[PDB]
RNA sequence: GUGAGAAAGAUUUGC
RNA sequence: AAAUUUUACUCACA
């Protein structure tokens, strides 16, 4: 008998959303009990051989941040910086790319993001990551 | 089939036309569109696709042939159906917001709200309480924070060694000679061999608290690093002496003696003895072919030795002087001693910090951040708030306690604010 | 060392208290303590505010987001062998589950609207009633919530079924909702920090600022002062529904099960009691338990102390207290211009989970603490290369790895120790890359979460429907036949494009590869 | 070491 | 034996 009709039983439909959410694997939860889960079996030695030589090679090259301008140190405030998500269009080329899915779709959401900052500049511009200090301007 | 859905229907196909003229969906709601003579499977009917669509609501299915096309409207201006044609198809010709009688609501009132109500009423109510009598006075001063220190010192007193704060300075041993003193003092204790490894059996509980004192501060903690990385590795992997640059301990599984069947291999439940070695000099000596060291021992559940293990202490170190003021020096019981005092013996408090798993010198910290931001508090309460020894049990909490407790009191003694 | 700093520190930089204690103890004294409160003779339960200032929510759609519905985090399922109730635990995406297969409906909205719309308590929904889901949904499990900083013996948390969350989950949002209309303080984009600024902004008039917590926050709140709000917000029978189950509810302690009538059993209702307290003045920014406000006179604290007592909002004699020149809300602590404190302050160290994973922490860490103006660049940086060292102390050993290429960090058997700079600014080898903290997800993160996904817990052995079409809604209905056809289109598409499995997509990294 | 069953097994422990 | 109701379960298979 299929595990459909075992964990759904008395259901012949259910939506995405669950069934996505009964095969969960890209979750993580920072817990004391991890020293000795990677140290188990060696799965991280194993995960990291498989990475150096299958996954490694195909991420691509980023380039570096080169814009930056003078800042000074002010009042604590607020940076706000709206990421905006794919396009219908380029998520569907990213998947027929062969792109993850799931990751097209969580892309794919419009976001802001909010972070405390204490560095100004002459002309009022955000900062990267981190990076306000220096003066690395989103551009 | 409903009548409710009628304008919605009509609305969805206004001028779509499928192959040059013909409109794409005819509405079953007008004859004009409808096709007679056939059954009616939904409310429009696709021509191009050649397949029934019918429309309803969040959470109310309709009585159609499974084959029909569902569309459902969702309440967060957003719509969801099987076809991608349909789907988007609906979304723009649906971008103006038209209310369908028949959807259900949040504040919807259903037939057996007046029974649970008056089953809610029948049920017990709350009294009201007291009204509190709230004085605010200056927070506490140098004196309450050395009663506090005087009380703990009166009721637990010292111990005449630091046990396991010892192993945080080297002994006069080599990894050779560590490794003999451990294993011997394992057999000497009558500890079960198996597979090479050392286990600890116990069979009966006194079921009481052990007894509680403080430890006097050992001059320094050279090897904290070390032995909080050792204490992860033997935690993680038992049985074995484990060896550093300058140290070594030893985690021994504790496990129940059942006879035959008794348990062979640790679990994930299983506590453990961790065992160290320091310089002699107290009531745990221990002597085997001219090698003499003190051995100190440590019961841990799995969790309190992750979490002692998995501390930073250089990096905390480090972050703490960042913006630290002067530390006086101390003395064995955290009294300043700008004589005999040494100010190495803060890093052991530090080392004693990663030791207690029950991280009261946290509460105490922040407890003393409030003292420090405070201009007036509540009258004989603010102050209970630094009686914490109800709250943990053991000795290296209650040490952990009584030396945070120090440390707020150096501090107001020192650089007083 | 905490003792001694120049500025503000709450002593974070260490992990937060942790044991294997049995959670019993701790619930036995919660529901004493609730107990307690009730015979009216310890605290104030009984709410006498005025809540109609809050506006009314009764017309709105009834809208549910399975988003929080599913997850894999702890619930209660209940089950009667024989004649019995056993209390299971399980996943709130198996309890979920169990409920939809029980009453036999598709999505939890289906199953809300039918509860909704029945015409007696004993009518069935499938193999049940309302009568007994609300029966059943008064059970609830004990835990205990460990690594809380500043609370050596850990608190109790409470799991509930999967019915209780299908309508606390509704009844929260509405009251979000209501809190975000309420004052621009509650707004659900906002940060602790810009809710601290927010705070400043509000109390600078005033001479005299009170930060209050409230004691007992869980105990004091009653099933009448929820069912009270949700009334003045207009939540109908839903409202009604789960003021009924938190009165009668009961928590399994080992073998045996308390009743617990009062109380709300660590906070399922934050937002309902933000609204409890926020309906019946305008002179507080509250914050669930933690609240500050601002005075003048005496007779402004006197009326404070007042309006407090009338909200079941119990002030901690023992924590709050009163500044002139400080503002602690959130956690966060600001000058009364608005201006961060200067010290340590909430910063947190990073304990060692993972050779990777701690690193991308700390870079994390030190990159909040650099935008804030905790420390300067050069501190971050010598900060982040002594992290890097004691990794690489920890973790360069064969058990963790076997390569010795360069490129590498010192911990992995490499020869690199990336500068803090270096790596904020993309500028090193691409492995690094995952070390970003808006970079991909490290190898331990990837290897516990499957791991994890293959506890006793949430194994299963469902095809795994994983990969697919963004056009495709979250929200359509799929069967066996469905689910097999798409995977065997996407396997077929992928063996196309010559991919045994497909390639991560990172939204920083594309994004920046673009002309 | 894998599976199943005990109010239950290590992502345990919720909002 | 110790940071003392915790350091404990059963079955099938390999
Ligand atoms: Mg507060
Ligand atoms: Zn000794």
């Amino acid at each position: 008998m299929s595990q459909f009709g075992k964990s759904f039983k008395g259901r012949t439909e259910v939506t995405i959303t669950e069934y996505r959410s009964h095969t969960v694997k890209d979750v993580h939860r920072s817990l004391l009990t991890a020293d000795k889960s990677l140290r188990k079996s060696f799965c991280f030695r194993n995960a990291l051989n498989q990475f150096l030589d299958k996954d490694l090679p195909l991420l691509p090259i980023r380039p570096k941040l080169e814009s930056r301008v003078a800042v000074k140190k002010s009042k604590l405030r607020s940076q706000l910086s709206f990421r905006p998500g794919l396009t219908q269009e380029e998520a569907i080329d990213l998947y027929n790319k062969g792109y993850d899915g799931d990751s097209v779709s969580g892309a794919l959401q419009d976001r802001v993001v909010n972070e405390p900052v204490a560095y100004s500049s002459a002309d009022n511009d955000k900062f990267h990551r981190g990076l306000a200090a220096l003066g690395y301007t989103l551009a | 089939m409903d009548s409710r859905f009628a304008q919605l229907t009509g609305v969805f196909c206004d001028d779509f036309t499928y192959s040059e003229g013909s409109r794409r969906f005819l509405s079953s709601y007008s004859t004009v569109e409808r096709r007679p003579g056939v059954p009616v499977e939904g409310d429009c009917y696709d021509c191009l696709k050649n397949k029934w669509i019918a429309f309803e609501l969040e959470g109310q299915p309709r009585k159609f042939p499974k084959a029909t096309v569902r569309c459902i409207l969702n309440n967060d201006a957003t719509y969801v159906c099987s076809e991608q044609e349909y789907q988007q198809i609906c979304k723009v010709q649906f971008k103006d917001y038209l209310e369908i009688d028949g959807v259900v609501k949040v504040g919807h009132k259903a037939s057996y709200d007046a029974e649970l109500r008056e089953r809610l009423l029948e049920l017990p109510h709350p009294k009201s309480g007291p009204k509190p009598r709230i004085e605010w006075v200056a927070p506490p001063r140098l004196a309450d924070i050395s009663k506090e220190t005087a009380e703990l010192k009166r009721q637990y007193g010292f111990f005449e060694c630091s046990k396991f704060l010892a192993c945080g300075e080297e002994c006069g041993l080599d990894q050779e000679a560590r490794e003999l003193i451990l294993n011997e003092y394992a057999r000497d204790r009558e500890f079960e061999f198996r597979n090479g490894g050392w286990i600890q059996r116990y069979t009966v509980a006194s079921h009481k608290p052990a007894t509680q004192k403080i430890l006097p501060l050992p001059a320094s903690a050279p090897l904290a690093r070390e032995l909080l990385m050792l204490i992860a590795r033997s935690t993680t992997q038992a049985g074995k002496v484990l060896h550093s640059d300058n140290t070594s301990i030893l985690a021994v599984p504790v496990m129940r003696d059942s006879g035959k069947h008794s348990k062979r291999r640790p679990t994930a439940s299983t506590h453990h003895l961790v065992v160290g070695l320091s310089k002699p000099g107290c009531e745990h000596d221990f002597e085997f072919d001219g090698y003499r060291a003190a051995v100190h021992v440590m019961h841990l559940d799995p969790k309190q030795s992750a979490n002692i293990g998995e501390q930073d202490f250089v990096s905390t170190r480090e972050i703490y002087k960042l913006d630290m003021l002067e530390l006086p020096p101390i003395s064995r019981k955290g009294d300043l001693d700008r004589a005999s005092g040494l100010e190495t013996r803060w890093d052991v408090i530090l080392l004693l910090e990663c030791l207690d798993s029950t991280r009261v010198s946290q509460a105490v910290a922040q407890h003393f951040n409030r003292h420090r931001l405070a201009l007036s508090v509540c009258k004989d309460e603010f102050r209970k708030g630094y009686q914490l020894a109800s709250e943990i049990r053991g000795t290296i909490p209650l040490s952990s306690l009584y030396y945070s407790l120090c440390a707020v009191r150096l501090r107001m003694t020192v650089h007083p604010f | 060392m905490w003792a001694f700093q120049e500025g503000v520190c709450k002593g974070n930089l260490l992990s937060g208290p942790t044991s294997m204690k049995a959670p019993d103890s701790a619930a036995r004294e919660s529901i004493d303590r609730a107990s307690e409160i009730m015979t009216g003779k310890s605290y104030n339960a009984v709410h006498t505010g005025d809540l109609s200032k809050l506006p009314n929510q009764g017309e709105s759609p009834l809208r549910i987001v399975d988003s929080d519905l599913y997850s894999e985090r702890s619930c209660c399922w209940v089950i009667e062998k024989e004649g019995r109730v056993v209390c299971k635990s399980t996943t709130l995406t198996r309890g979920m589950t169990s409920l939809l297969n029980t009453t036999k409906c598709s999505s939890p909205s289906e199953l809300i609207c039918k509860v909704l719309t029945v015409e007696s308590l004993s009518e069935k929904i499938g193999d049940t009633s309302v009568e007994e889901l609300l029966s059943h949904g008064r059970y609830f499990k004990c835990a205990l919530r460990d690594q809380e900083r500043g609370k050596p013996k850990s608190r109790a948390i409470f799991l509930s079924h999967p019915f209780f969350r299908l309508l606390s989950s509704v009844v929260e949002t509405h009251a979000r909702s209501v809190l975000s209309k309420v004052s621009a303080v509650y707004t659900a984009t906002a940060s602790a920090e810009q809710r601290a600024m927010m705070a400043a902004q509000v109390v600078e008039s005033r001479k005299h600022v009170l930060n209050g917590d409230c004691t007992k926050y869980n105990e004091a709140i009653d099933a009448d002062t929820l069912l009270k709000v949700w009334d003045a917000i207009g939540m109908g029978s839903i409202g009604v529904m789960l003021a009924y189950m938190v009165r009668r509810k009961c928590v399994l302690i080992k073998d045996t099960l308390v009743e617990c009538p009062g109380g709300m059993l660590m906070g399922m209702f934050n937002a309902t009691a933000t609204l409890a307290l926020q309906g019946t003045t305008d002179r507080f920014l509250s914050f669930s338990d933690d609240f500050i406000t601002s005075f003048n006179s005496p007779a402004e604290l006197r009326e404070i102390e007042d309006l407090l007592f009338a909200s079941c909002h119990n002030l901690s004699l023992k924590k709050s207290y009163i500044s002139v020149a400080s503002l602690e809300i959130n956690s966060c602590t600001l000058t009364r211009d608005g201006d961060l404190a200067t010290g340590l302050g909430c910063t947190a160290g990073v304990p060692f989970r993972g050779p990777l994973v701690t690193l991308k922490q700390t870079a994390a860490m030190l990159s909040g603490a650099v935008d804030s103006g905790v420390m300067p660049f050069h501190s971050a940086e010598r900060l982040f290369q002594i992290k890097q060292q004691e990794c690489a102390y920890r973790y360069n050993n064969p058990t963790y790895t076997t390569r010795n290429e360069d490129f590498l960090p010192t911990c992995l058997g490499g020869k690199t120790v990336i500068s803090f700079q270096s790596l904020l600014t993309w500028d090193c080898h691409p492995f690094w890359y995952q070390v970003h903290p808006d970079g991909p997800d490290t190898i331990d993160q990837k290897v516990l979460s499957v791991l994890a996904s293959k506890t006793r817990r949430r194994r299963t052995r469902l095809e795994a429907l994983s990969d697919l079409d963004p056009l495709v809604p979250h929200r359509l209905l799929v069967s066996e036949s469905d689910v097999s056809k798409i995977r065997a289109a996407r396997q077929a598409h992928l063996k196309s494009l010559g991919l045994e499995q497909p390639t991560n997509f990172n939204y920083a990294i594309y994004k920046a590869v673009q002309p």
